[PDB]
């Protein structure tokens, strides 16, 4: 348990080996030092969390240096391994295994190949460091390098200016969140004089005896953080936008890594927010507020990876609500099956997207279950996951672990969006499944991650329990009568679901058309494909007046201002030169005339 | 002892440099090179033998060397100079800078190279006594003795590409700003040796004597103001910022004479060592002012550089923005937040350093400046992208590199002391990202935008690249292990922290 740094030092030499190669190695070679990097570090993964069972689940601390020291304010750089570190740090190193692997075949022939795996080890390090991380501002570290590693792995393809818009759009939305996480970090420095986790749920009920009104505004500003990393509201409108990289880094940033860390660090720090339950709430509203919009985003997109983004998004928004319910180990075992089904589904769609030789929208495909049956099959669980079709899949005894905490917490209405939501997410699933392989046709390095995502996204991914108890409370449990009427509904609901998208999608598309053509359709349509326009209100609101504001400035007006003397001292020698025109009689009239002033001032002052 | 030998082995190095030109045209650089390894030698033993980790906080005055010498003794003016933690990170920081402007001017092989050598080594060695000098008159000596061979570099070994009168236009600018904020710094400085002189009889012009001077309220913030419109001119605050873009603008193309003064801090540390001990009071009414100026420095500088086509002028508004945030430490009265200002100040030189490096040899490559011209480099040239991608990441402000310590320690202590202008300044940063993001945008990625930027380029020099990957590892180390720098500042820190506080 002792290589709990390694799992940081393999990707980190990966990403320095490659970055320092620059692409003058095979790629064989590249392929190597980058995936065997994260397989190192899987392994170090798989050896920790032996030696922390045989432990009997103990709390491992392994300090390494102090990253600063002046004095009351000591920030150590030092990780921590609990039961909700060694499930983060499994499933990152795992899934970004096998990641790895699928985009060791994925990205042959492509320029920039170290340069891609250079960039997806310093992600993977970046994660590791947010997860293992004991203190606030290590992990703050580990979360701008995670920001920084999806900006430059989002804007991959850097030629065209599209894929780069794409990653700057990403990277400041997150930026303005980990602005909140900072404001979060200054308040509970100031407040309770630590930012260690353990340190600070320890001393805050006791230095907020007399008041809480400081915790209130420090949980908001952590829950500001989350949303901004998670895609969460109101900060969810970087990521239908940033999926223009290629298919590995949104796998990677959609299922294992980049929108995980706002679940993290609620689940992380929920002593805190525990102290401050409307906060608790308002993130449980968020999460039902984003799932609910991003169903309906989901519902009318016509491409593929559109439909996968606010898919993570409905999914993250059901881990919020599981957060905000009370239910953390539900939240946590439903991250590690998103996880594998949502990177199941990316794999799977990259298949789709190399098989066609072009980014097609939905609809100029069809009958692409006679083409490629494998990856038909590989989306069919992975939809079948996603839509939580009951007894088959781990997603359903995942959203039922959800939906049974938000039922015993008293949470009634929390539930009915968890239901609408996930009879949306069937809907809208199997819509763009039924769609893209069911029509008339038109047009071992990778089979190996894809067959393990298979297996994982089927009962056998619910079979795996995280390690949660003594790290994260225990969720109230539910009567065996209300659960089993709450497993039934939630199986019916997501069948019903289902059987509609059959009833609308499978067969001629009529009833569709006739909702689409009409007005009051065609404006649902074109609301809902925006994201309910909050791409236009952030661009009329934050990036309109932020580039006139650039325009009125351009020319340094302070500068100008500062410039006034110069110009006033230059008009005023010109205005004076006018006395020197050479003329021997002026002269001697201004002698007289100064004879003249300085006499009646020596008389008016006497 | 050894501070003297601080000054004057670049003076006697750059008159050795303008005399040894006759022995050849290559032989001044190799004489300069061993100038600035000999005072950045002298700098590391002097920071060895210091022993800046173990001293503990006395009061001012507190300094690990000390030298003494009679200069004018009917004024009581001394040749007199003082070393501690703070002036000690300042005077290696430039004896680095040194070396780097040594070795970034490798290939001038003009005419008239020795000369260039000798102002370059005047620079340094008036910068070096502005931070070790503890005399007043000296003090400002160095502080406007530095202005005239910079003066003389900008206008006549400045971009050969721009008009002569440009060139001479930017200097006069220039040397007009910095040189009428010193003389006001001098009034300040009379006036205050005078109040002095009245309250007890004596002539000093010595900074410990001044400390325990009797002022009024008012005459206290006249000679604040006389010093911090000095400071303001050249830390920059606005508005008396546009002769720092003008000046790097027209600046030589190799980026020596941008390394050499330009982008050393002294006004900052002349802040922090005599703005807030002689005047506590008059600083601590002053705070609001500044600290408010210190917010609109920095939108205003990342606004400023987000508007820039000239890369050079984007650094330049960087820097303006930078200072802004180091100005707001400043202020605040807490010593969390002035040990990040050192680290701020620090950072900020080595990433700015390394960002001016790589711009000159951007336009050494491409010849041109202007971003709408090139695009889509990263495909053209070998090491200079990525480098300017970690020097952009370094300077919005990462975590790993030193940027991210200065600049969060600031915004920690001083959201302890005030709030809202932490939080102004937070989003600041989310302004820095911007800007950095977008200068990344317009310069590397994307397609070519002419026919220069559509070919191949040669790639670096291994000298070149040498330091430049030296800048990149003291940036990843200062980021990661900061301890040793914060060491040997703290006890400097905490007198002028300890004295501003007590007296308030
Ligand atoms: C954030 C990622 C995870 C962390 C590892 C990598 C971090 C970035 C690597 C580059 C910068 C490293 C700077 C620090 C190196 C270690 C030196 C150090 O801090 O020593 C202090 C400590 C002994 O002194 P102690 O008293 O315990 O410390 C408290 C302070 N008095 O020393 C010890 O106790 C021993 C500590 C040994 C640590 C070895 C780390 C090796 C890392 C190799 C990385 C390779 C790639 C480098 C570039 C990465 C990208 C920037
Ligand atoms: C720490 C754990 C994680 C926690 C979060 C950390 C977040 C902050 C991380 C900061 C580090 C810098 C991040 C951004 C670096 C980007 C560099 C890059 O793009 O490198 C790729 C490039 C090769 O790409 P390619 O396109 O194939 O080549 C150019 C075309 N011929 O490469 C090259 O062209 C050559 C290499 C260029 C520079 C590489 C990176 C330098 C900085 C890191 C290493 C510093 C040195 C190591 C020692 C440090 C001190 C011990
Ligand atoms: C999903 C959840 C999302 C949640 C989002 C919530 C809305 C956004 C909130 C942003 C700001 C949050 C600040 C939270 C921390 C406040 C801590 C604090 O101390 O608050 C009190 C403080 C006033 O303190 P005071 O009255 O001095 O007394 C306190 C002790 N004596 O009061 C303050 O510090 C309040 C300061 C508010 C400043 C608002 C205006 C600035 C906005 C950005 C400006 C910068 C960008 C624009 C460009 C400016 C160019 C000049
Ligand atoms: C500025 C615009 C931003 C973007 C749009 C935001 C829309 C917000 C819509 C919801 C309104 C705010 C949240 C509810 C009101 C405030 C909280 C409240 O009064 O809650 C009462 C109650 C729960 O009370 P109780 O369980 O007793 O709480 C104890 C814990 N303190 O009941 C609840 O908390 C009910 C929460 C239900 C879940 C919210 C979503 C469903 C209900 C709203 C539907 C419309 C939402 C927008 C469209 C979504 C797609 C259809
Ligand atoms: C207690 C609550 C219990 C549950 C109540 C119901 C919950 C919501 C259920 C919504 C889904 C119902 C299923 C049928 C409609 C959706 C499927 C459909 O017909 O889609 C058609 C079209 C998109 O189809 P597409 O494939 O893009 O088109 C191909 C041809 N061009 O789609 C469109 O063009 C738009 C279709 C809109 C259909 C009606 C939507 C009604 C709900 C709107 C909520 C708005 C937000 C809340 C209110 C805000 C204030 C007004
Ligand atoms: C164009 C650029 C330059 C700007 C113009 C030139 C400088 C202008 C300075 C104006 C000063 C106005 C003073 C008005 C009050 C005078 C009468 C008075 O109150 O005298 C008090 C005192 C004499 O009585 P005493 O017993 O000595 O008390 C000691 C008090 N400490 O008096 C004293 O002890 C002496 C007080 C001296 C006060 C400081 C004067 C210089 C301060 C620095 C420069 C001015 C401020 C910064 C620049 C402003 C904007 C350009
Ligand atoms: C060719 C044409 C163009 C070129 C020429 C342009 C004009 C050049 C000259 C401009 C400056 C004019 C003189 C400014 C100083 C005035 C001093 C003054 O009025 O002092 C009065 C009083 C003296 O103090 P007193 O009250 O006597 O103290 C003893 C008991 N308390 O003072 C006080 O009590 C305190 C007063 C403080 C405020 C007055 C000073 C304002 C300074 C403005 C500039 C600096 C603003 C702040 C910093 C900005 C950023 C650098
Ligand atoms: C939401 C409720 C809570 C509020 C939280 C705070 C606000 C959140 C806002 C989120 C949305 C931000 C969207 C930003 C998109 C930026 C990326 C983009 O669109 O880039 C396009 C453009 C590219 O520029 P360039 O590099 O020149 O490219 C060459 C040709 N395109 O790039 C540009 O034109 C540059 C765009 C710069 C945008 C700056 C945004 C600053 C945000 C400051 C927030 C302040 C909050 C407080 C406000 C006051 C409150 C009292
Ligand atoms: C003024 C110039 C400053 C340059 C940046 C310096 C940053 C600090 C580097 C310190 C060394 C870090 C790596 C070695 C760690 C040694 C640990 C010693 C204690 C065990």
């Amino acid at each position: 348990m002792n290589m709990l740094a390694l799992t940081i030092i393999l990707p980190l030499i990966g990403f320095v080996l490659l970055a320092f190669s620059r692409g003058r190695w095979s790629e064989n070679v590249s392929a190597i030092v980058g995936v065997g990097s994260v397989g190192l570090a899987a392994l170090v993964t798989a050896f920790i969390g032996v030696d922390f069972f045989a432990n009997g689940e103990q709390t491992y601390s392994q300090p390494l240096w102090t990253w600063m020291s002046v004095g009351d304010f000591n920030i150590g750089f030092n990780l921590v391994l609990d039961g909700l570190s060694l499930t983060m740090l499994s499933v990152v190193t795992g899934v970004g295994f096998l990641i790895h692997m699928y985009a060791s075949w994925y990205m042959r022939g492509e320029e920039g190949y170290s340069r891609f795996f250079a960039y997806t080890n310093l992600f993977i390090a970046s994660m590791v460091v947010l997860v293992l991380a004991d203190n606030l501002l290590l992990m703050y570290l580990g979360w701008e390098g995670v920001g920084l590693c999806s900006y430059l792995l989002i804007g991959f393809y850097y030629t065209d200016p599209k894929n780069g818009a794409a990653a700057m759009k990403a990277f400041v939305v997150t930026r303005v969140g980990d602005v909140f996480l900072a404001f979060a970090l200054f308040i509970l420095y100031n407040e309770l004089g630590t930012l260690n986790f353990r340190e600070m749920v320890e001393l805050a009920p006791a230095h907020f005896a007399d008041g809480n009104n400081m915790l209130m505004w420090a949980t908001l500003m952590l829950l500001g953080g989350a949303v901004g990393k998670s895609a969460q509201l109101p900060l969810q409108t970087w990521l239908a936008d940033a999926m223009a990289g290629p298919t590995p880094v949104s796998a990677l940033i959609h299922a294992a890594t980049m929108v995980t860390a706002g679940v993290y660090l609620i689940a992380r720090t929920h002593g805190l927010f525990l102290m401050t339950p409307e906060v608790l709430h308002l993130v449980g509203i968020v999460g039902a507020v984003t799932l609910l919009l991003a169903g309906f985003a989901a519902l009318v997109q016509t491409d593929i990876k559109r439909v996968l983004a606010y898919s993570t998004m409905s999914q993250i928004g059901y881990m919020f609500l599981a957060l905000g319910v009370q239910a953390w180990d539900a939240a946590i075992f439903h991250l590690m099956t998103h996880a594998f089904f949502k990177a199941l589904l990316f794999l799977a769609s990259g298949s789709v997207i190399l098989a066609c030789h072009h980014e097609q929208n939905i609809f100029k495909m069809g009958g692409l279950r006679k083409s490629i049956p494998l990856v038909y099959l590989c989306f069919l669980v992975g939809g079948a996951a996603l839509s939580a079709l009951p007894l088959v899949t781990a997603g359903f005894f995942s959203k039922d672990e959800i939906l049974a905490g938000a039922m015993a917490n008293g949470h009634i209405n929390l539930m009915v969006a968890g239901l609408v939501g996930a009879f949306m997410t069937s809907l809208y699933t199997f819509r763009m499944i039924f769609i893209v392989f069911h029509g008339k046709e038109q047009i071992v390095t990778h089979s190996l991650p894809l067959i393990v995502l298979l297996i994982l996204s089927t009962f056998v991914g619910a079979l795996i329990v995280p390690p949660l108890q003594g790290v994260l409370p225990q969720t109230t449990e539910l009567a065996h009568g209300s659960m089993l009427t709450l497993e039934i509904t939630s199986g019916v609901v997501a069948v019903v679901g289902i059987l509609l998208a059959a009833w609308l999608w499978l067969g001629k598309r009529t009833l569709v058309t006739s909702i689409a053509n009409s007005a009051p359709g065609r404006l649902l349509s074109t609301w809902w494909y925006n994201a309910w326009g909050f791409d236009w209100l952030y661009d009329k609101v934050f990036v309109k007046p932020f580039l006139g504001i650039a325009w009125l400035l351009k020319r340094d007006p302070l500068n100008s201002m500062m410039n006034i003397p110069a110009v006033l001292s230059r008009f005023a020698g010109k205005g004076l030169l006018l006395s020197e025109n050479g003329y021997l009689r002026w002269y001697v009239a201004s002698m007289s005339i100064g004879a003249v002033v300085v006499l009646a001032l020596l008389m008016v002052l006497r | 002892m050894l501070l003297p030998w601080l000054i004057l082995i670049p003076f006697i190095g750059g008159f050795l440099c303008w005399q040894t030109e006759r022995f050849g045209v290559k032989v001044p650089r190799w004489i300069a090179l061993i100038t600035m390894g000999l005072t950045l030698a002298l700098s590391l033993q002097l920071w060895l033998q210091g022993g800046y980790s173990l001293t503990q906080s006395a009061g001012i005055p507190q300094w690990q060397s000390e030298f003494d010498m009679p200069w004018i003794p009917r004024f009581g003016i001394s040749i007199h100079l003082a070393i501690d933690g703070l002036s000690l990170l300042m005077v290696v920081l430039t004896g680095l800078l040194g070396v780097l402007a040594v070795l970034c001017s490798w290939k001038e092989i003009e005419k008239y190279q020795g000369f260039f050598h000798l102002n370059l080594m005047w620079i340094l060695g008036g910068v070096i006594g502005v931070f070790l000098a503890i005399d007043m008159f000296l003090f400002f000596f160095f502080w406007e003795m530095m202005l005239v061979p910079m003066y003389f570099l900008i206008a006549l070994w400045g971009h050969k590409a721009s008009d002569g009168k440009t060139r001479i236009t930017a200097a006069t600018k220039f040397f007009i700003y910095t040189q009428a904020s010193g003389l006001v710094m001098l009034i300040a400085i009379l006036a205050l040796v005078f109040v002095h002189y009245n309250a007890t009889g004596v002539w000093t012009f010595n900074y410990e004597e001044l400390l325990n001077t009797p002022m009024s309220s008012g005459v206290e913030y006249l000679l604040m103001l006389g010093f911090f419109i000095a400071f303001a001119v050249k830390m920059p605050v606005v508005p008396l910022h546009g002769w720092l873009p003008d000046a790097h603008s027209q600046a030589p193309t190799a980026g020596s004479v941008d390394l050499a003064g330009i982008l050393l801090k002294t006004a900052a540390y002349g802040l922090l060592r005599f703005s807030l001990p002689l005047f506590p009071n008059a600083s601590a009414e002053f705070a609001p002012i500044a600290m408010w100026l210190g917010v609109i420095g920095i939108f205003y500088g990342a606004w400023m550089a987000f508007a820039q086509t000239d890369i050079k002028r984007l650094i330049a508004y960087t820097s303006v923005s930078h200072m802004g945030f180091v100005l707001i430490a400043i202020y605040t009265g807490s010593q969390l937040a002035y040990q990040g200002a050192v680290i701020q100040m620090i950072a900020h030189g080595l990433s700015a350093a390394g960002l001016f490096i790589l711009c000159g040899q951007l336009y050494e490559r491409i010849h041109t400046r202007d971003m709408r011209m090139m695009g889509g480099l990263w495909s053209k040239m070998k090491w200079l992208p990525a480098l300017s991608l970690f020097f952009a990441v370094a300077t919005l402000g990462m975590p790993g590199t030193g940027n991210f310590v200065g600049e969060f320690m600031i915004l920690f202590g001083s959201f302890q002391v005030v709030p809202v202008i932490t939080v102004i300044s937070t989003f600041g940063l989310v302004f820095a990202s911007v800007y950095s993001l977008a200068m990344l945008h317009r310069a590397y990625f994307g397609k070519a935008k002419s026919q220069i930027a559509s070919q191949e380029l040669p790639g670096m020099s291994l000298r070149e690249l040498f330091m430049i990957l030296l800048l990149v590892v003291l940036l990843v180390l200062l980021g990661f292990y900061p301890q040793p720098i914060l060491d040997t500042s703290h006890s400097a820190i905490g007198n002028i922290q300890q004295w501003f506080v007590n007296s308030v």
